[PDB]
């Protein structure tokens, strides 16, 4: 019935396609060539959430790939599960957005929004309903955060009441790659802000850090964090092909976490993450799940929740697992941490219930939490954007094809009036 | 004569002669049921370390 369209923007999109579609073949045992194997019912009565069924037996992915330099799709196509995609679904960009947020916007953003959009009404209008959608990206890229974002406003004008999933990291204020940083996070955050459901917030150096701190890894690659963002994308929508006792789509998300519209940003962090060093000396029991989970070193947001107040959460669990272990550790942490829960909300949480564990474990959790500890994220971005702003650098790349200085103070405006809009819910 | 013994058809074989030296016959890579009849293409890519 209800399909999830994947559209995936940016080399970091290109890359966290093929690892969030390696691990969705993981566990509905999708074979790299398209077949399936396996020999369980539980994959394939919801297999068409992801998977069109392709006259052949084969499962083809909705997964909508996007970039503006053909490079990083050669490499997603040469990989392990790079032989699943459609190669009708790439598009092809020749000249590039070198981290350029204009030029990635407007007019190199316009001649390939003609023929991935006339993409994406081809894969979802053959559909016969729909979910919503799902866009991962960068904010601090060029064309994934450029034309990325284009996309989002054109499938939001053309299908208003489709849900609006979209993960996307961030800049990283530590390590500085893509060094006109903060233009390209502001500039796309004023549109995303009235346009877009939900935004899931990844930050690179707090994947380095729960990469360091709790997974005990040495040299951590760009394919373990995004192996660690496909833990939790797949654990939000992991009921969505799965029964539960207790059942959650995307939609049951947006509509308990979000106070008012125009507030969606949320923390996301999937648990258990250990090393072998502490995997067989730990039990895997709801209260370990949860008190793991609820702390500064699980986030992946480089934003430490206890400095703010958590206006909403939800908790979505996995695996065979008794319920009242659900609701009795999601209120003993409103009766121990009271003061890191909004008062205004009573029972600030949600539950839900996927019955199928991901793969070897026995149980797991997601979860999604809006709090105003995104408000000390946008500051450490404002800063950096107003501090070489105000000394006109590097804008000659943003003035010379299309924008104008009203335009990025509207920037700006629109981002630091929701900065004091999170402090009147502290 | 130059025609059959009963029935009128010529008996003395046939002289034939081309017009050109006929090649080209323009091999078309599309099957009865037209994927693009493919052979081992080449990539135009990045070298892939
Ligand atoms: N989470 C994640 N971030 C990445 C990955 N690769 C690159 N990045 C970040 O994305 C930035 C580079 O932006 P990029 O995607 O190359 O620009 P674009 O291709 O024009 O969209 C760097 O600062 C990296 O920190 C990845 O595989 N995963």
């Amino acid at each position: 019935m209800r399909e999830i369209v994947h559209v995936q923007g940016g080399q970091c999109g290109n890359q966290i396609g093929a690892k969030f579609w390696e691990v969705i073949s993981d566990e509905h045992g999708i074979d790299p060539t398209g077949t399936y194997c396996g020999d369980s019912d539980l994959q394939l009565e919801r297999i068409n959430v992801f998977y069109n069924e392709a006259t052949g037996g084969r499962f083809v992915p909705r997964a909508i790939l996007m970039d503006l330099e053909p490079g990083t799709m050669d490499s997603v196509r040469a990989g392990p599960f790079g032989q699943l995609f459609r190669p009708d679904n790439f598009v092809f960009g020749q000249t590039g957005a070198g981290n350029n947020w204009a030029k990635g916007h407007y007019t190199e953003g316009a001649e390939l929004i003609d023929s991935v959009l006339d993409v994406v009404r081809k894969e979802a209008e053959g559909c016969d309903c729909l979910q919503g959608f799902q866009i991962t990206h960068s904010l601090g890229g060029g064309t994934g955060s450029g034309m990325g974002t284009l996309l989002i406003s054109k499938v939001r004008e053309e299908y208003p009441d489709r849900i609006m999933e979209t993960f996307s990291v961030f800049p990283s204020p530590k390590v500085s790659d893509t060094v006109v940083e903060p233009y390209n996070a502001t500039l796309s955050v004023h549109q995303l802000v009235e346009n877009a459901d939900e935004v899931q917030v990844i930050d690179n150096e707090a994947l380095y850090d729960i990469c360091f701190r709790t997974l005990k890894l040495t040299t951590p690659t760009y394919g373990d964090l995004n192996h660690l963002v496909s833990a939790a994308m797949s654990g939000v929508t992991c009921c969505l092909r799965f029964p539960g006792q207790l059942n959650s789509d995307l939609r049951k998300l947006a509509v308990n976490l979000i106070p008012f519209p125009r507030l969606h940003f949320f923390l996301i962090g999937f648990a258990p993450l250990t090393s072998r060093g502490s995997q067989q000396y730990r039990a895997l029991s709801v209260p370990e799940l949860t008190q793991q989970m609820f702390d500064a070193k699980n986030m992946m947001c480089a934003s430490d929740p206890r400095h703010g107040r958590y206006l909403t959460a939800s908790a979505m669990f996995r695996g065979r697992m008794s319920t009242k272990e659900v609701d009795e550790q999601m209120l003993n942490v409103q009766n121990k941490n009271s003061s890191y829960f909004v008062e205004w909300i009573p029972n600030n949480m949600k539950s839900s219930v996927c019955d199928i564990p991901p793969k070897g474990l026995k149980m797991s959790v997601t979860f999604v939490g809006n709090s105003t500890a995104i408000q000390e994220m946008f500051k450490r971005v404002s800063d950096q954007f107003t501090a070489m702003f105000r000394r006109k650098a590097f804008l000659h790349w943003y003035t010379g094809e299309g924008m104008d200085e009203m335009e990025f103070t509207e920037a700006e405006s629109n981002m630091n009036d929701l900065v004091s809009e999170y402090q009147q819910y502290q | 004569t130059s025609l059959h013994m009963s029935k009128l058809v010529p008996v003395t074989d046939l002289s034939p002669r081309p017009s050109f030296r006929y090649h080209a016959d323009t091999g078309s890579l599309d099957a009865t049921l037209l994927p693009v009849d493919a052979v081992p293409q080449e990539r135009i890519g990045r070298r892939l370390i």
